[PDB]
């Protein structure tokens, strides 16, 4: 966290730097969007958050 | 003329006080440039196919 990777979240490739969210995401959900139709936070699948 | 000037000038301060589209003529440069920004943006979720 905190610094500049290649994340690929379940095959969600991509180039950024990951933070510690506090996006309330609901149970069902696994990536959040912006107004781009951008993922800009996503559910990690190994450790819930 | 002097009290005049005076008195017409304490309606400049009273009216930009008091209405609040006043500076309508600026704030639509604002909001067309910011709504040109926003359009841009929003074009980055079409498919194009």
């Amino acid at each position: 966290k905190n610094k500049c990777v290649n994340f690929n979240f379940n095959g969600l490739t991509g180039t950024g730097v990951l933070t510690e969210s506090n996006k309330k995401f609901l149970p069902f959900q696994q990536f959040g969007r912006d107004i781009a139709d951008t993922t800009d936070a996503v559910r990690d699948p190994q450790t819930l958050e | 003329i002097a009290n005049q000037f005076n008195s017409a000038i304490g309606k400049i301060q009273d009216s930009l006080s008091s209405t609040a589209s006043a500076l309508g003529k600026l704030q639509d440069v604002v909001n067309q440039n910011a709504q040109a920004l926003n359009t841009l943006v929003k074009q980055l979720s079409s498919n194009f196919g």
